[PDB]
């Protein structure tokens, strides 16, 4: 019933 | 830290890689941030959000 996505925050970028 | 997002609010692409403003089920919906598909891990919420922009 709950419907919970994960994420990771891009700190920075690699290039 | 891996955060909880709820859904997908609009999408672009910088660089050649495809970034996601997404809407964060543990912040708030003002606190939402840019994250690319390949740091997300929602697959789900960018196939809904294709289907509702078609």
């Amino acid at each position: 019933a709950r419907t919970k996505q994960t994420a990771r925050k891009s700190t920075g970028g690699k290039a | 830290g891996e955060f909880v997002v709820e859904k997908v609010l609009d999408r672009r692409v910088v660089n050649g890689k495809v970034e996601y403003f997404l809407k964060w089920k543990g912040f708030t919906d003002a606190d939402n941030t840019w994250e690319p598909e390949e740091n997300l891990d929602c697959p789900e919420l960018i196939e809904a959000f294709l289907n509702s922009q078609k």
